[PDB]
């Protein structure tokens, strides 16, 4: 079982960008997909988290920015407007139910945003 | 949301020492805390869920404590393989009623010498 | 059946016969009840009756809260 996300690329600032992430090896289908953020040399940022039902939360200061919306077999992030601080590596935490064991990540995909 | 205030910033033993981690949340959270490992250049590594039940393939020696509104982590005997990161992340994030957040750590460089 | 004949209920969720969705009542006798309607029945007497909880309750609501929220019922298939 693993979780690999892909899609990451350098935009001009301003140009939307989605970011994919796919459940490779998992059985059960109760699961809190989350994407954390990391700005090259900082700790790790918290961006959202969404669930099997559709249930999506957002962090106090990625709200109206991000947008995560799921699909029959992926996780899509959404940046809506890139600025130049929004460079980092993102990464896709997915876990089981309880919402507490956020065990399986990503190696991460480096987005980087300057024209 | 709340914060996570990660105290120290970087801390300091040898081999075969023990070293502490505090972090101290903003609201009474109840025991609802994950602790992680980040390399420098990996993805961050499980190590205890629930501030005291480890995760099923760390070592004996990471031990996790405390409720409420102060928690710690407390690395022991350590080898030389722990020159990590180690963020603490409140997962009280997933809910309706109270909600609080899911807010990283500051950062925590365990350094040996 | 009926609660006045309930004393434990039991919400495994790994090595059950099925999965989240079986949750078995018993007393002894054992039934298999529903697995959300159990489940989204003690979310909304917790969250009904909020202004009585002693602080331990208060971890069933969040814990019953997040594992109702995770289950995807379209793969109920």
């Amino acid at each position: 079982q693993q979780v690999k996300e892909s899609g990451g690329r350098l935009v001009t600032p301003g140009t939307p960008l989605t970011l994919t992430c796919t459940a490779s090896g998992f059985s059960l289908s109760t699961y809190w997909m989350s994407w954390v953020r990391q700005a090259p040399g900082k700790g790790l940022e918290y961006i959202g988290v969404i669930g099997g039902s559709g249930s999506t939360y957002y962090a106090s200061w990625a709200k109206g920015r991000f947008t995560i919306s799921k699909t029959s077999t992926t996780v899509d992030l959404k940046i809506t407007s890139p600025t130049t601080e929004d460079t980092a590596t993102y990464f896709c935490a997915r876990d089981s139910g309880a919402g507490v064991r956020f065990r399986f990540w990503g190696p991460g995909t480096l987005v980087t945003v300057s024209s | 949301d709340l914060v996570m205030t990660q105290t120290p910033a970087s801390v300091e033993a040898g081999v075969g020492g023990t070293v502490t981690i505090n972090c101290q949340a903003s609201e009474n959270i109840g025991s609802r805390l994950a602790w992680y490992q980040q390399k420098p250049g990996q993805p961050p590594k499980l190590l205890i869920y629930r501030a005291s039940t480890l995760e099923s393939g760390v070592p004996s020696r990471f031990k996790g404590s405390g409720s409420g509104t102060e928690f710690t982590l407390t690395i022991s005997d350590l080898e030389c393989a722990d020159a990590a990161t180690y963020y603490c992340q409140c997962t009280y994030g997933v809910s309706i009623t109270i909600n609080y957040g899911n807010d990283f750590g500051g950062g925590t460089e365990v350094v040996v010498k | 059946l009926a609660l006045e004949n309930i004393s434990d209920i039991y919400l495994v969720s790994n090595q059950t016969c099925d999965g989240f969705s079986l949750a078995s009542l018993n007393s002894v006798i054992s039934r298999c009840a529903n697995g959300l309607n159990v489940v989204s029945f003690f979310i909304s007497i917790l969250k009904r009756s909020s202004s009585a909880l002693t602080g331990h309750l208060r971890e069933l609501l969040t814990t019953l809260e997040t594992l109702y929220g995770s289950f995807s019922v379209e793969d109920l298939f």
